[PDB]
RNA sequence: AGGUGGUUAUAACGUUGGGGAUCCACCUCUUCCCAUCCGAACAGAGAAGUUAAGCCCAACGGUGCCGAUGGUACUGCGUAGUGGGAGAGUAGGACGCCGCCG
RNA sequence: GAGUGUAAUGGCACAAGGGUGCUUGACUGGGAGACAAACAAGUCGCACAGGUAGGAAACUAGAGCAUAGUGAUCCGGUGG
RNA sequence: GUUAUCAUGAGGUAGAGCGACUGAUUGGAUGUCCAGAUAAACUCCGAAUGCAUGAUAAUUGACCGAUGGAGUGAGGGCAUGGGUGCUAAGGUCCAUGUCCGAGAGGAGAAGAAUCCGGACCACCGGCUAAGGUCCCGAAAUAAUUGCUAAGUUGUAAACGAAGUCAAGAAGGAUUUUGGCAUGGAUAAUACACGGGCAUAAGCAAUUUACCGAAGCCGUGGGAU
């Protein structure tokens, strides 16, 4: 009578942080992800852990394209 | 696998970083068996700003210089410098290099 | 006894049967069948007893179909074992069914024999059932 | 081969409208095909009782009140999971312009020789056929007077009329 | 078998690791000498 | 262009969201009447607590 | 009959025919730039030859792709009512639509 | 439907998968702004100055497809 | 700060599906094909709700910073989504609400959390909620239409016989879906509609009036 289980690790709080429509300052973290679930578009950079962050200030836009690939970009002025 | 699937594969690798704006327009070259062409393109607009070719104008490498120079004069009048040179799936060699060298030697920072 | 040849996992969480069956509520193979009116786990021992009963009738002329397969593992702790300390000893497999799901299909026999043969099989089952005849059937040709 | 059906107009749609319709022992129904939009209407359980619960097939001559008159065939019947009662029907409009696939009963009309012993077995009870609606038989007769031993007549090895056997050729339509 | 390494030649030092059973020769890499403000060769000690 | 709303059921054992909707309407006591302009924002508040209020 | 973009294939794939004014292509040879075991690829040097193939045009619902209306499942609130409403399948659509340059 | 040294999951075709040529950015001085969050800790990322590598150039490089491979303070050792 | 509306955004649950993958799987013709079908650790698909941002509206003001003082860190019931257990437990472990805790009043005969309802004080005033109106016990032996014959009722099943009422189907017989009853129905100090007792004073339906709380209103008097 025993269990060989009982283990788990801490969750990483991953996901979208700034949604489409909101305003971002340069440097703001937009998406925490494993791999490129979302892809960097215009004015958006990618970190070592595939973190998506804003290179310029503006409006966050999501956009689906060929093969339902999602891109994240910043719309400036 | 058919002389074009590889070229399109190389084309998209070059286009992953090279594009054109109103400033620094893209310099694009197409090499046929007999001729050679060039084009200045504004990707945001989508329209061509200038062009040159040897259809209506020495070995083939000796004729790419004239194309590489005639594209400079066309851009010199329109007020273009510091273009960006894309390979278009072409190895930087031979005729294509002479076209790039002539464009750089003129008024463009190709 | 009807059970998977192999499984990917040894244990399974006890799920939840929610509504009426939306698949397997229509006869496809035979002309007569029995359909459940309750949601319940059906064991392999229950199915074997019912199938032997219906096959014993109709002599040796006709074909019987089992339209459910028990693929859900279940466990049981046993006597003198307190709550906790993990899952219990394995106890075979069951098939969960919802109201409307057809269990036994019969073909090759006249109307009256089929009605009686599936009545004996339904009396070995833990759920109340209902006789169904296919709507394209002809009473004047059997 | 022909059935007479009529139906009342249907206006409201949705969960509330349909549930109230069947409270009067009615069935929601639609008709569509070829040119023109569909028609929403209401039939009754008594009216369609002999159209569906039957070993026969018919070319429905449908007269929807308030809209017009058409010709149609049964396409889809929706049954309740537990009560086995009809809850929805859609009729496909048929015209004399292009064929339409439908399945007609096939009848094994004496048996070949002494036969292998009470076999005379009808396996494939229905066969898909595409043709003009006025060329589809009420039945698919077969004469069986050869190979009393172990034999089978396939779907491909048969030619009836200006029909088209789409019923999954290289299959088996009778045996023994 | 992966140990610390200290490349040398105030003085300029760089700390790094290497497998002492795979790379058996002393490490010699060109690095930026802050004191001289130019690249020089740093060898393992 | 106005509309009068009366509370007729208690707010005991109601979800916090419904309790907060009555506050946004101004209702804090049984049988109390409030008056408002019948705009789409106010109408969505009444529709959320329709089982608790009356239009009078 | 070319180059280069936009639109998430209704755009793709495929099938059967047509095309050589000029273009694109296959094509001929490796002394040179450059390359692999091999000028097959990549590169250079030519126009002696062909439309056979890629390529473009017409027609085709063939494989994929898009897809209703109605009905149903599910569900928020609420204790039968009041709102939201799939997936699958069926009628159908579709052999692209737009810019710039030569 | 393979691979990605190593569990699982997510990702990867312009490949992040496989080859070669040259190389040491597995840089010195750095942290606008964010994620995460009892605290202690953790995570992603500048601008530009100095000097490099690859490249025709544009450009990329402050280690590795990502997420585990760990241990405070006190007390001692070594180099400036 | 909150709630509603509008705009914008990212989802992979419920459901569904399986020639869209992996695993599992039924019957046929014969790896090929035709049907049938499954999953917490399957997904070609995919809601309702919820979540984030902005604007407008309403909102007794409900939010935040600094700084003085705390207590708490044994919870519990119910509903919904689940794991575990035996689809046991007034069981156990989470999530979302709610109430008891720290909450009196009314109904339920008598019950911490079921139904109604949040008690400033007084009153020999009035209107209502849940639930009721033959008597104990406040208010209809009220009106109208059916059902039940079992005192069922007024506060369990597989399986029999179909006792009776309504609406049909096929063609006196069979049968289908509803409604109410009947057998199955079962231990130990004496038993239960709470009791009397009722053939309606039971059940279903519609209608009016009335009764009913510390709820609301009225009158007087205080407080923050
Ligand atoms: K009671
Ligand atoms: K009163
Ligand atoms: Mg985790
Ligand atoms: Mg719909
Ligand atoms: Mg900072
Ligand atoms: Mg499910
Ligand atoms: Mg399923
Ligand atoms: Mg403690
Ligand atoms: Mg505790
Ligand atoms: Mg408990
Ligand atoms: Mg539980
Ligand atoms: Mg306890
Ligand atoms: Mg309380
Ligand atoms: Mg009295
Ligand atoms: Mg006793
Ligand atoms: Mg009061
Ligand atoms: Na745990
Ligand atoms: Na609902
Ligand atoms: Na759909
Ligand atoms: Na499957």
């Amino acid at each position: 009578g025993s269990s060989k289980n009982g283990r788990e690790s801490e969750s990483k709080r991953l996901g979208v942080k700034v949604y489409g429509g909101e305003m971002a300052k340069a440097g703001n973290i937009l998406v925490r992800q494993r791999g490129t679930v979302h892809h960097p578009g215009e004015n958006v950079g990618i970190g070592k852990d595939h973190t998506l962050y804003a290179l310029k200030s503006g409006v966050v836009v999501f956009t689906r394209k060929k093969n339902d690939r999602s891109y994240v970009s910043i719309k400036t002025e | 696998v058919t002389k074009e699937q590889r070229r399109q594969k190389i084309k998209a690798r070059v286009r992953g970083k090279i594009s054109g704006t109103q400033e620094k327009p893209r310099l694009t070259v197409f090499r046929s068996n007999k001729q050679i062409y060039a084009q200045l393109i504004d990707d945001i607009a989508g329209r061509t700003l200038a062009s040159a070719s040897s259809l209506k104008l020495g070995s083939k490498k000796e004729i790419a210089a004239k194309v590489g120079d005639e594209i400079a004069k066309a851009a010199t009048e329109a007020g273009i410098s510091t273009v960006v040179f894309d390979r278009n799936g072409y190895l930087f060699h031979g005729r294509i290099k002479e076209l790039a060298d002539a464009a750089r030697k003129g008024g463009l920072k190709f | 006894m009807l059970q998977p040849k192999k499984t990917k996992f040894r244990r399974q969480q006890k799920g939840r049967m929610k509504g009426f069956a939306q698949r397997g509520n229509q006869l496809s193979f035979g002309s007569f069948g029995i359909k459940s009116l309750q949601s319940k786990w059906i064991t392999g021992r229950q199915i074997e007893a019912a199938r032997i009963a219906v096959t014993r009738y109709m002599q040796r002329q006709g074909q019987v179909w089992v339209r459910i397969f028990p693929d859900k593992p279940i466990t049981k702790k046993g006597e003198g074992v307190r709550m906790g300390k993990g899952k219990g000893a394995p106890e075979g497999f069951v098939a969960p069914i919802t109201p409307g799901r057809i269990i036994f299909e019969v073909e090759g026999v006249p109307y009256e024999i089929a009605k009686e043969a599936l009545r004996l099989a339904a009396q070995k089952l833990p759920v109340t059932t209902k006789f169904v005849v296919r709507h394209d059937y002809d009473i004047q040709n059997q | 081969k022909t059935f007479q059906l009529t139906g009342t107009p249907r206006a409201e749609f949705g969960k509330k409208a349909a549930k109230a319709i069947r409270k009067e022992d009615q069935i929601p129904a639609v008709l569509y095909g070829g040119k023109g939009e569909g028609v929403n209407f209401i039939v009754s359980q008594d009216a369609v009782r002999n159209l569906i619960y039957s070993p026969e097939i018919f070319l429905v001559e449908l007269t929807v009140e308030g809209s017009g008159s058409y010709k149609a065939i049964l396409k889809e019947i929706q049954f309740h999971p537990v009560t086995d009662r009809i809850i929805h029907i859609d009729f496909l409009q048929v015209t004399d312009e292009k064929p339409v696939v439908m399945e007609v009963p096939v009848v094994l009309t004496h048996a070949e020789g002494v036969k292998a012993g009470g076999k005379l077995s009808l396996e494939m009870r229905k066969l898909k056929v595409k043709a003009l609606y006025s060329e589809i038989p009420e039945k698919l007769d077969i004469d069986v007077s050869d190979l009393q031993l172990g034999k089978t007549i396939q779907v491909g090895e048969l030619h009836f009329e200006g029909l088209t056997l789409m019923n999954a050729k290289n299959a088996v339509v009778c045996a023994v | 078998l992966e140990c610390t390494e200290h490349k040398e030649s105030g003085i300029s030092r760089y700390i790094t690791t290497k497998n002492r059973k795979n790379t058996t020769q002393r490490l010699e890499l060109k690095k930026y000498n802050p004191i001289l403000r130019r690249m020089t060769l740093h060898k393992e000690i | 262009a106005k509309i009068k709303i009366q509370q007729v059921r208690s707010r005991i054992r109601c979800p916090k969201d419904q309790k907060r909707t009555l506050d946004a309407l101004g209702l804090r006591k049984l049988n109390q009447i409030v008056e408002h302009e019948a705009t789409p924002s106010i109408l969505g508040m009444v529709n959320k607590v329709r089982h608790l209020v009356l239009i009078v």
